[PDB]
């Protein structure tokens, strides 16, 4: 998903 | 439990929240399209500003993505009507686009009321940026959290009691702040609903992210 | 306005000599097994229970000082928050449960056809009510502010009236916890804490809201429907 | 309205 993908890199 | 939150004193934590602000983002060259694309690119930025707000990152990740995919129209929100104060009767989406209710007007109204209390309540940047900070963290649903949301509501009277404000002022000014905070909540719920009618009738495509955390609005 | 006048310890008799009481249900044992007929008990309860809301909120000081139109608007606006306000404050002696009445307790397994998510959600805001010991006195507060402020931001100087009367209900909370032998520290994040549930509150409100006027084969009373499509149109 | 006409008495 999009939102753990800005939330870790 | 490792926190930075609970480490920082009330201006320490102060100074840290005017650090992470996002900043404000321009509209592109239909209306909802424009809102739709804006709110997207602001999305982008407010996961990142939530990364770098004290405590936030010291959660557990299935804890982060809960409290955005809850806050984060609460969010967008809050600050669209900081951003309106100076213009009563006007939202202020992006500095090149200023709009009347007439150009989901209900919310608009509701939007342009909340807009008009923190002006005349004269609300602080700092004020603001605890309020967001509790937003987020308030959204889901002694715990870590609520240890955190403990301590940007003593940052909150730290705040009024160098302003000047009396003892009394103080846990007024306080109510009167988290009263709007369930206004808030209405309106995000509000425009969550209308935004899946939206999405079925297919008349302004939701970007992905915005998709992403419609589903989760389960 | 006079409920400006009234001190904080007057504010509190008010409220508590004006509560509405704690209504029961249509009792029969068959009607609460399925889902048409459950949710049939519980608006039939919701009907009773708005009858006595109504001449409760006349009783609420600074209401009456209200011009008609904003009166039935505050209503019309709060009225499943403080019905909700209410079981939340009814469950508290009951863990894991929900009490919508004496004789109609509520299982989360009862929950779970037809709904659940809500249930949940009720059922940790009564758990939180429940280990801060949440007084009667702080409670019927929190009720009189959520009638008072949840349609509030929807001459214009009764908006000003209002925002008195909540100026005053604040004092009155902080008046019960400084009673209470609360530190001035533990005061102001009790207060905090407390005005956080009410934003629970109403989004428990929102989304049983919708599901109510998606229901809408399980009939609806005439001022249940009334209610229902102040929020709808 | 009901409502209404249950402020009115
Ligand atoms: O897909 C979306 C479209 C609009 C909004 C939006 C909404 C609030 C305003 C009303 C506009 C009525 O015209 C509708 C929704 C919004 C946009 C930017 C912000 O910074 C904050 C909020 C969010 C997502
Ligand atoms: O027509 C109605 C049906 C149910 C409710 C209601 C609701 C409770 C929670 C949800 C749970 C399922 O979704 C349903 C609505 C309620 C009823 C009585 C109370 O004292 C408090 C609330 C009000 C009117």
């Amino acid at each position: 998903k999009i939102l753990h993908r800005l939330l870790q890199d | 439990k490792n926190s930075l939150a609970l480490s920082l004193t009330a201006d320490q934590m102060v100074s840290a929240l005017l650090d992470a602000e996002p900043p404000i983002l321009y509209s592109e060259y239909s209306m909802m399209g424009l809102l739709t694309n804006l709110a997207d690119r602001e999305l982008v930025h407010m996961i990142n500003w939530a990364k770098r707000v004290p405590g936030f990152v010291d959660l557990t990740l299935h804890d982060q993505v809960h409290l955005l995919e809850c806050a984060w129209l609460e969010i967008l929100m809050i600050g669209l009507v900081w951003r309106s104060m100076e213009h009563p009767g006007k939202l202020l989406f992006a500095p090149n686009l200023l709009l009347d209710r007439n150009q989901m007007v209900e919310i608009f109204d509701m939007l342009l009321a909340t807009s008009s209390r923190f002006r005349m309540m004269n609300l602080q940047g700092e004020e603001f940026v605890c309020l967001k900070s509790i937003i987020l963290l308030n959204s889901g649903v002694k715990d870590h959290i609520h240890r955190v949301l403990d301590k940007i509501t003593d940052t909150l009277i730290h705040l009024m009691a160098k302003a000047g404000l009396t003892l009394q002022q103080q846990h007024q000014r306080l109510a009167q702040l988290l009263l709007i905070l369930s206004h808030i909540r209405h309106m995000s719920n509000k425009g969550m609903e209308h935004l899946y009618s939206m999405k079925c009738k297919n008349v302004v495509p939701l970007s992905d992210l915005l998709l992403e955390m419609l589903d989760a609005h389960r």
